[PDB]
């Protein structure tokens, strides 16, 4: 209903769709699809760009930062955010120490060309850093103006409640975000963990991989189809997860929601990323696409989203059989 | 481990989450239940109460279950707020007899309910 | 719902401002009579009086009425 | 009796009368006028000059900063105000959330060509906003020394008092003015509210539209007059009220209230501009001016100043019937 | 076992061996060397490089800096360290003022041709400023971003402990790091006071002078040999301890070791270093050389750390006599 939202409880307005970098951007397509696929994302209302230092070895944010200067979009208009903890080969390049959050930080920046991004996260939990060093780098970035907000990624809800206390205690900036896993096939987090932080501190959830890297498409149906994620060099660990038993399990759990999609008259992709919005507990869905058809089906999403009754849903739950007990 | 800030009119109390956990059905003890008196911008528990009382009842948690009402707290508030602080029907009639209050010197079934002859 | 500090010699309350609006004629209940009291520079009403006594002043308040000492 | 005072209770001194720049700069009036306009102002003692990204999309802030550099004034004689709320037609590009605060000062600052203002106003409360990250913002940019001060517009005492204890709470900034509107016909806020918060939290009334956006000046008796506010494109909504049952029921006051006016010897305007002033709450009052005459006229409220009895200002009230219980 | 480490609790890795620069940079080796032997370090894994102001009067800082330049390594995969206290003849050119500190590092850094260093060392204590004003100088260098992080050289444990104390009471930062002396003949500070503030406040032990200056290489044995640093214009001090009662009574002791290192198939420097490095409670052993032969030996001393057995420890504190009651 309600293409923008507040990220969390923060005053910051996204639109509830997304477009990532991740595989994509400086990696599988070329930087004129890059653009292509920005200008398309953003001429639809969509202002969240998420990216991160570590994807295609820094190349993702060389080009985001290109499509931004060349087509000289405002900078107010846009929300862009980046993830930092793998920055390199070297000891002292990885994890949430103040040396690499700022390093880290200050490298992509670089790259993007940016002063600032809009929300900076960590990457993932470092179990090799005290709370209190990071949220204080974090705080520092932010008061350089490097960052206007932080989030976490990948953490559990007691760190993200530790690091929320450890700014109390030390009159810090608490993070605004969680950037979590979410589709048809990983729920347990955002559904049961994550309102519970919103109602508390207000932190929201920024998911990603609304389409399982691809499997909910539905295209593994009958194998590895050329030029699909699953067989690009370097994501064997995927070829293998949609081969595996349990892979086989939801491909015919894809089927019958299929079923469901032909009915409320649009494709599955749109069904599932409509479905990841359908609870006000998430902000925004972070997409992925490698080309414009890709897109502007998934962006068709929205339509759907008032075609999901309270019934549509007992349904899908009922054929996936994985609602998580509260 | 995780710690709680409960204030209780201005008093600052302090546990650790698990002290709470022991007791999951009392309002203390159950997110979901106290969850509407979490200030956000302190860190902390607000309950607008009795200060005197709050004492025993989060020393209830830490004895794993001891009762005692603080001698210069009377006895019709005290009794009020373990009833707000939801410490359970149990805990408080061992309380209530504890504190000097007999009211079944009784077989159970017999006095009360009785007859089985409508007549 | 807006909160209030009151400071007795130190030992600091915390209450509801609904709650001290119950009795609008008290010297707390009325804006006009504490304004006096407020401390800006640490956002409460400072009051160099006896400690002991004020749990039950305040409670008054919170309990709808009840004053003992 | 002192052309100077303390806004609110800060250290800051400003003349009891500003010059504003809303309807008029960059857009009803050229820049020889404004500048005209300004260096009358200045070399009569004004310090005080309030303008704001909103007002003709920037362009306010161009021509106030233009006549800025061209008198060559010394910036620390000059007290420099501009609001920030609506900065553009993005979704981020509005309210109060750290982004724009931030984005939207900095926008500000470009255009008045000033590395500073002196004061900076949340334009209008933001209920998608919190509190905190307001707060948080405005202290932001005083430390970064792009503003002296920072100041609420349009906010519920209770807003400001939220503002103020949020401040206290996580040791920050609290504002220091509040800029409210102020005319015989907009009393209440100013005349109750106000006074409260200066004197508990020190908080300063600079107040706007003492004419009413001209309807004071009388100048509405027979209808639109052609160049009058309400006759411009785009102000539509002023020309119903001036033409409205109760817009009428004002102007028929005003009559009366003229009768007052050439009894002290001055004219309407003078006599409401001044009566603004009549008490030591309101610390400065906003002019608004399409010419030199308007201005020159108006800065001739302060004669005036001395000549409200408490008697000529009961007299006032019966005719108003508008006087709030306290 | 493990190469790298964090630097006491902080989430800054450091390999378990630093190249200081105190002696041999800008003063006893050439720039050749100094490059040389920076070059070998580094390719060998180790990240940690110590300098200080006093070092060579600011020309150990200038040599380290040009290296970095001339290698064009990535700041990101180097910790660079340096010590503050004596930067020169004028009275506020010492100690550990607000002043000092400030202008001490950013000469320091200068020198350096470095933005930032890694950790920023108090150099000794000092009586005459108090704790407040040092932590917040060196709060404030980490908050300019002028360094990551701060520590302390050759305070006591009550002096640590006061600082850290300081820092909780006004909000600043802790320092994170003390760098004592420590090898077989300097033992009870690092051995017992320092494991305590580790356990209690995450401080951590960077070490330095293993070799006890050359001394524990035992190519005194038969007196002072030419271009040994006893030999050294202006180490007189350390000749007299070289021969002293004391002096002697240890290289006696050398011998001793020398059996033990020959065993365990290692030159006696690479036991001393390894045995520097035998508890978890030092982080790092800063290393001296003043050729590539001593580098390379030295860097061997990693190879018999797992050759340190209980019993092969408790034998070499029988030979010394020197183990110090906990
Ligand atoms: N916070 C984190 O740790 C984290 C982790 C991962 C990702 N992310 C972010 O989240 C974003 C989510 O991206 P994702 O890769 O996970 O997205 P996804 O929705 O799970 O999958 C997108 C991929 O599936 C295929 N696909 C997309 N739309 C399709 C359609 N309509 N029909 C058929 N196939 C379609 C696309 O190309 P193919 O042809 O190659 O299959 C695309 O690359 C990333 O870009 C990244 O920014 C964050
Ligand atoms: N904080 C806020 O949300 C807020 C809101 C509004 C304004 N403000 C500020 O406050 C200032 C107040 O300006 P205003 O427009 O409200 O002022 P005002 O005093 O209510 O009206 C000024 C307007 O009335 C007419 N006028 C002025 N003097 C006159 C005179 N002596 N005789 C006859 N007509 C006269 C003028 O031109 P015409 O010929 O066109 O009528 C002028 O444009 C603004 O410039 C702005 O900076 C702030
Ligand atoms: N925090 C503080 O107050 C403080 C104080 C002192 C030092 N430090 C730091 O710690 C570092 C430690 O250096 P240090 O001078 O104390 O080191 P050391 O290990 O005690 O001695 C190194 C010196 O001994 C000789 N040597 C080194 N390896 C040898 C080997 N394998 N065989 C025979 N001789 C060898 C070398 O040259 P020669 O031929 O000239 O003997 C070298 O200059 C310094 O560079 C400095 O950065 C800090």
């Amino acid at each position: 209903l309600q293409f923008y939202r507040n990220l969390g409880k923060s005053g910051l307005r996204v639109s509830c769709l997304g477009l990532g970098t991740w595989v994509t951007f400086g990696g599988q397509i070329t930087d004129e699809m890059a653009e292509h696929l920005m200008t398309l994302a953003y001429d639809n209302g969509i202002n969240l760009f998420d990216t991160a230092e570590v994807y295609a070895a820094g190349k993702a944010e060389v080009v985001l930062g290109n499509i931004i200067k060349k087509k000289g979009w405002r900078r107010s208009s846009l929300v862009i955010t980046t993830k930092i903890f793998w920055g390199g080969k070297a000891e002292t390049e990885r994890g949430l120490s103040r040396k690499h959050i700022i390093e880290g930080l200050k490298a992509s920046l670089e790259r993007l060309q940016l002063e600032y991004v809009d929300v900076v996260f960590a990457n993932r939990p470092d179990p090799n850093t005290p709370m209190e060093e990071t949220v204080r780098a974090m705080t520092h970035v932010i008061n350089q103006g490097m960052a206007m907000y932080w989030g976490t990624s990948r953490w559990s809800s007691m760190e993200i409640m530790e690091a929320y206390s450890v700014a109390r205690q030390f009159n810090l900036i608490p993070p605004i975000c969680e950037q979590a896993e979410y589709h048809m096939f990983q729920r347990e987090k955002v559904e049961v963990q994550l309102p519970e932080l919103f109602h508390k501190i207000g932190v929201g959830a920024m998911t990603w991989s609304p389409l399982a890297c691809g499997i909910v498409s539905g295209k593994y149906d009958s194998g590895i189809p050329p030029y699909s994620r699953a067989s690009l060099k370097g994501y064997q660990w995927l070829k293998d997860k949609i081969l595996s038993e349990e892979g086989r399990r939801q491909q015919a759990k894809l089927k019958e929601l299929q079923a469901i999609a032909e009915r409320l008259g649009c494709t599955l992709p749109q069904l599932a990323i409509a479905w990841c919005l359908r609870n006000e507990g998430v902000s925004s869905v972070l997409l992925g696409a490698s080309n414009a058809e890709q897109l502007m089906e998934n962006i068709g999403a929205i339509q759907v989203l008032p075609k999901l009754s309270s019934s549509i849903v007992h349904e899908i739950d009922s054929i996936l059989g994985n609602k998580p007990y509260s | 481990c995780e710690r709680v800030v409960i204030n209780i009119s201005g008093l600052r109390f302090e546990t650790q989450l698990k002290t709470l956990a022991q007791f999951p059905e009392t309002l203390l003890g159950d997110p979901k239940k106290r969850m509407r008196y979490f200030d956000p911008l302190r860190n902390e528990y607000f309950f607008d109460r009795n200060r005197p009382s709050f004492d025993a009842i989060l020393y209830y948690y830490q004895s794993g279950g001891r009762l005692r009402r603080p001698v210069n707290v009377p006895l019709d508030i005290f009794s009020e707020e373990i009833r707000f602080y939801e410490l359970g029907e149990e805990a408080m009639e061992m309380f209530r007899e504890d504190e000097g209050y007999i009211k079944e010197e009784e077989r159970p079934l017999p006095e009360n309910e009785f007859q089985r002859q409508v007549w």
